[PDB]
């Protein structure tokens, strides 16, 4: 299925993912397309952060859902 | 190639980037803009809109060009549409914000006050009292888009755009209406039959499918069902006047919403810019734009999409 | 006066308003008949989205005008 990740940097990333995919796994997909460390990534859905331990289906993330990627540069 | 430039999305502006791709797929709207803009030869929205509308209508000048429409949002949100900073918005609302500024802009022009933009159409409101059979004199009102309630789904049958149009122009009985004729026979209140039909058609038809409804329970409900639209659309059925000119429209762009009733994302299906060899013929290669990302699309993909705003232009 | 409002069904309803009435006044009267909170309403007339804090007069809304009600489908 297809999902959108709205980064705040002017790029809306289109990702092909599975409901079984894990966040850590989605953050990895982001890194491959946009070269951002997964430690710096914060994935948000419906206004709440997604834990690296869960799958997309744990948050009812369906096809053509929209995530928001916030960065944590420290 | 035949790709168009993308649009930077900074802070939840897909509602704008999506609408601009759709607007820039309308040659007539750009032609009216270029003619209208000529009277000024930076808060002239028509000018700032034309700059981005023109760039999106031609192919990308550089490799994988990503344009920035921050100028448009900052002009509108100064006074006209003071929106919260990072708040998601309805692309259809922005369309009517862009229209009201063009109309206000046209009203303040000595040379062009008479020139209507190609999205301008007219509706007819017919009424007749049921108790006294006296017809009301036909009203005429302006529309810049047609907001069609999506009707109830039929069992197994797909929902068509023509079903929506027939539901919009359908007749209906309105209760508790004041009748002058009945009043003098006090203020009698009868029930009339009312019907909307299209009096004038625009060169640029903007259809708005109300994918956001209100449930019986009192909660916002988002209609996800596929509404089946055609590449070619005939509007003779929905006109007021019997006088038979053919009214055929051809699809230029489709604005699609992805999400629930509260938030989501907007993408656009649009045609490619015409070839340099024949720049007055509509291209057949369709494009898919998600803000900055621009990719080739099949006509089947376009028509299989959950349409929200359908942009048509008369042929 | 008496104006009309085409609702989210396409069913038209009768409203009782005055020229001096504000737009949120009209929205609140639609809520009494339709139950949609005014903050979620959008009233379009003659191709113009009416603005709160404005009156039907500022838009020249004459008797038996047809207002169009739509919701707000946000996407960012
Ligand atoms: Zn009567």
């Amino acid at each position: 299925m297809q999902i959108f990740v709205k980064t705040l940097t002017g790029k809306t990333i289109t990702l092909e993912v599975e409901p079984s995919d894990t966040i850590e796994n989605v953050k990895a997909k982001i890194q491959d397309k946009e070269g951002i460390p997964p430690d710096q990534q914060r994935l948000i859905f419906a206004g709440k952060q997604l834990e690296d331990g869960r799958t997309l289906s744990d948050y009812n993330i369906q096809k053509e859902s929209t995530l928001h990627l916030v960065l944590r540069l420290r | 190639k035949g790709l168009v430039p993308g649009l930077v999305n900074l802070g939840n502006t897909a509602f704008m980037n999506s609408l601009l791709q759709g607007l820039s797929a309308c040659p007539a709207f750009i032609r009216w803009l270029e003619e209208f803009t000529s009277q000024y030869s930076h808060q002239y929205l028509s000018l700032t809109l034309l700059h981005l509308l023109k760039a999106l209508s031609c192919q990308e000048v550089t490799d994988d060009e990503v344009l920035d429409a921050s100028c448009l949002l900052d002009v509108l949100r100064m006074y006209r549409w003071q929106i919260s900073s990072f708040e998601e918005q309805d692309a259809h609302e922005l369309f009517h914000v862009i229209t009201s500024s063009l109309e206000d802009e046209r009203d303040g022009s000595g040379s062009h006050w008479k020139s209507q933009h190609p999205f301008h159409g007219r509706l007819t409101s017919n009424m007749v009292c049921k108790h006294c059979e006296h017809q009301s004199p036909v009203r005429f009102d302006t529309f810049d888009s047609l907001s069609l309630s999506i009707p109830a789904a039929t069992w197994g049958h797909p929902l068509t755009l023509d079903h929506c149009l027939h539901h919009f122009i359908s007749s209906e009985s309105v209760r508790d209406v004041v009748c002058d004729n009945c009043t003098k026979i006090e203020h009698q209140r009868t029930t009339f039959v009312k019907q909307l039909k299209l009096g004038k058609l625009p060169q640029c038809l903007c259809i708005h499918l109300q994918r956001l409804s209100w449930s019986s329970h009192g909660t916002p409900l988002k209609r996800h069902e596929h509404v089946q639209f055609n590449e070619d659309l005939s509007m003779d059925e929905y006109k007021y006047h019997s006088n038979a000119s053919t009214y055929l429209f051809r699809l230029m762009a489709v604005v699609v919403h992805h999400g629930d009733m509260h938030s989501g994302h907007f993408v656009t299906y649009r045609r490619s810019p015409p070839s340099a060899r024949n720049p007055l013929s509509t291209s057949n290669q369709w494009l898919w734009v998600s803000d900055d990302t621009v990719r080739k699309a099949s006509l089947q993909e376009v028509l299989s999409s959950s349409a929200y705003l359908l942009f048509y232009e008369r042929v």
